[PDB]
């Protein structure tokens, strides 16, 4: 729904959609080239679709040309710093892609905010939403956004004839939180099968391996995922159906 | 009025099961 | 408790055996939900 | 008698920033995260 | 130990990352599982000696 | 045929007579007062480092803007002089108003700061110094592409 | 020699004086407002 989508917010406030319940593939995605760049950190694409998922987190928000590598991870720069903050682990994929035939108006699209001012470049994933006067300097600036201390957020007009360095963009990126729990949108498989006393390579959603599986003797807390060897293998799994 | 926490607050690391082993 | 943009709670329920004092026992705490909300945090009250 | 039954978080409480409490109905927990204006001093029904 | 890597579950190496980007990661920690095992071999040899 | 590259990074090379250059050629002075005149605020915002250069720092702004402001005034004149189109004339001076008005109201507004910068008390004057410029120069420079759009859409009118 | 000197020539016969290594101490000079300019240009006044 999202990327096929109507309207999309600002930088210094965006519309985390928490999905569950689902099926992603991804597939469907890394295969339309109406995906102009597709960096992924954590996952390599074609890859993201085998275990690794507990409720991932989407993010939506529109920028122009240049401001695309300035999502990475570090990567500094102003709307990284007073704008959007991305941590430095786990980071998923990022999709940048035109968004021209549904925003740049004629005289300019001007409803693209970012926090000029801010002390405090941005925390990993912090949302400052309110819009008070910076009060910069030794200075009141008290409702008055007089000397020193102005609106802290500022537009960019793009044109739906501008320039390709500053042809707006809209940009999707994806957090992915891994294996601690259970998980919620796994990739098409279910093998419908199970067996024991048998070596057979498993992807019990939770890991990858070949083993020999068995009812096991040991009892386990109810919302506690799986046990790990001293090893820090995976000493035993609850088989999500069974 | 202060009271003296003995030894309560410890609380699950995470969701990950071990057996029998100190950690 | 708050890491990373998230929020975490946990519980427990032993009985009371005491008036004017705290039990010195133990017993372990569990995970409740690990709420992903973007919020700092600083003050905080209770509701009776 | 469940007499503590709910929690306050926050930076300012009072709709300037970003606000978070929960309460703790009968049987069926209740949270939120609001641009929350407090009452200056909590208290509940019967 | 992870050694920098990000994970000693080889396996979602094998399984998130691609070749191209795992031989680096797997590279990382390859090293210092061979730094140990070799170093838990000279323990035991000077033991046995 | 001309080798310009208007603001917001947009190359327009011209396919018409003279008469276009003979109304483009201040925006051959506008778009080249422009991001020239720019390329030095974009340089001051981050490079400003010194108590009292921030004298000759927001007197050079001010001075450098209104380089932009007089041709980006008359890059239209010229351009809608020989207006068969009013759309483009209108768009000519509206652009040129409004883009000099930012080049003429700023401008002052950039003396604001070179009055404090004349001593430059290091405490948080260099700070302030920095903080306009950026607004400066975000809001400058989208007031002059199409400031310098509507000057060639006049030298467009009269290009054939 | 500049300052508590007695005789000095005109402007544009401005007698050049360079200073070599020793000891400054611009205080004696900054806790005096004998001048009526003390005006610095690149580097402020006292931090020099
Ligand atoms: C649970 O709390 C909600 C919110 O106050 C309330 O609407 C509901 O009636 C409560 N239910 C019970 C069983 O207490």
């Amino acid at each position: 729904e999202v990327f096929n989508a109507t309207r999309f917010a600002s930088v210094y406030a965006w519309n985390r959609k928490r999905i569950s319940n689902c099926v992603a593939d991804y597939s469907v995605l890394y295969n339309s080239a109406s995906f102009s760049t597709f960096k992924c950190y954590g996952v390599s694409p074609t890859k993201l679709n085998d275990l690794c998922f507990t409720n991932v987190y989407a993010d939506s928000f529109v920028i122009r040309g240049d401001e695309v590598r300035q999502i990475a991870p570090g990567q500094t720069g102003k709307i990284a710093d007073y704008n959007y903050k991305l941590p430095d682990d786990f980071t998923g994929c990022v999709i940048a892609w035109n968004s021209n035939n549904l925003d740049s108006k004629v005289g300019g699209n001007y409803n693209y905010l970012y926090r000029l001012f801010r002390k405090s470049n941005l925390k990993p994933f912090e949302r400052d939403i309110s819009t008070e006067i910076y009060q910069a300097g030794s200075t009141p600036c008290n409702g008055v956004e007089g000397f020193n201390c102005y609106f802290p957020l500022q537009s960019y007009g793009f044109q739906p004839t501008n320039g390709v360095g500053y042809q707006p963009y809209r940009v999707v990126v994806l957090s992915f939180e891994l294996l601690h729990a259970p998980a919620t949108v796994c990739g098409p498989k279910k093998s419908t099968n199970l067996v024991k006393n048998k070596c057979v390579n498993f992807n019990f959603n939770g890991l990858t391996g070949t083993g020999v599986l068995t009812e096991s003797n040991k009892k386990f807390l109810p919302f506690q995922q799986f046990g790990r060897d001293i090893a820090d293998t995976t000493d035993a799994v609850r088989d999500p159906q069974t | 009025a202060y009271t003296n926490s003995f030894t309560r607050g410890v609380y699950y690391p995470d969701k990950v099961f071990r057996s029998s082993v100190l950690h | 408790k708050n890491i990373d943009g998230y929020f975490k709670i946990y519980s427990k329920h032993t009985p009371i055996n005491l008036v004017r004092d705290l039990p010195q026992g133990f017993s372990a705490l569990e995970p409740l939900v690990d709420l992903p909300i973007g919020i700092n945090i600083t003050r905080f009250q209770t509701l009776l | 008698s469940n007499i503590i039954r709910g929690w306050i978080f926050g930076t300012t409480l009072d709709s300037k920033t970003q606000s978070l409490l929960i309460v703790n109905n009968a049987t069926n927990v209740v949270i939120k995260v609001c641009e929350f204006q407090f009452c200056n001093d909590p208290f509940l029904g019967v | 130990s992870n050694f920098g890597a990000i994970s000693s579950v080889l396996n979602d190496i094998l399984s998130r990352l691609d070749p191209p980007e795992a031989e680096v990661q797997i590279d990382r920690l390859i090293t210092g599982r061979l730094q140990s095992l070799q170093t838990y071999v000279t323990q035991q040899l000077i033991r046995a000696a | 045929s001309a080798e310009i590259d208007l603001g917001k990074g947009d190359f327009r090379e011209i396919r018409a007579s003279e008469d276009a250059r003979e109304a483009a050629e201040a925006l051959a002075e506008a778009a080249r007062a422009m991001k020239e005149a720019l390329e030095i605020i974009r340089e001051i915002a981050e490079k400003l480092r010194d108590s009292s250069r921030a004298s000759e720092a927001a007197k050079r702004i001010a001075k450098a803007i209104r380089k932009a402001a007089d041709a980006i005034a008359e890059a239209a004149k010229i351009a809608a002089r020989a207006a068969k189109d009013g759309d483009a004339a209108r768009n000519a001076e509206n652009a040129a108003r409004k883009a000099k008005e930012f080049a003429e109201e700023q401008a002052k507004l950039a003396d604001m700061y070179a009055e404090l910068a004349k001593n430059g008390d290091k405490s948080s004057v260099l700070e302030q110094l920095k903080t306009f410029a950026d607004k400066a120069f975000h809001e400058m420079e989208d007031r002059f592409y199409q400031a310098a759009l509507a000057v060639f859409e006049a030298a467009e009118a009269a290009a054939g």
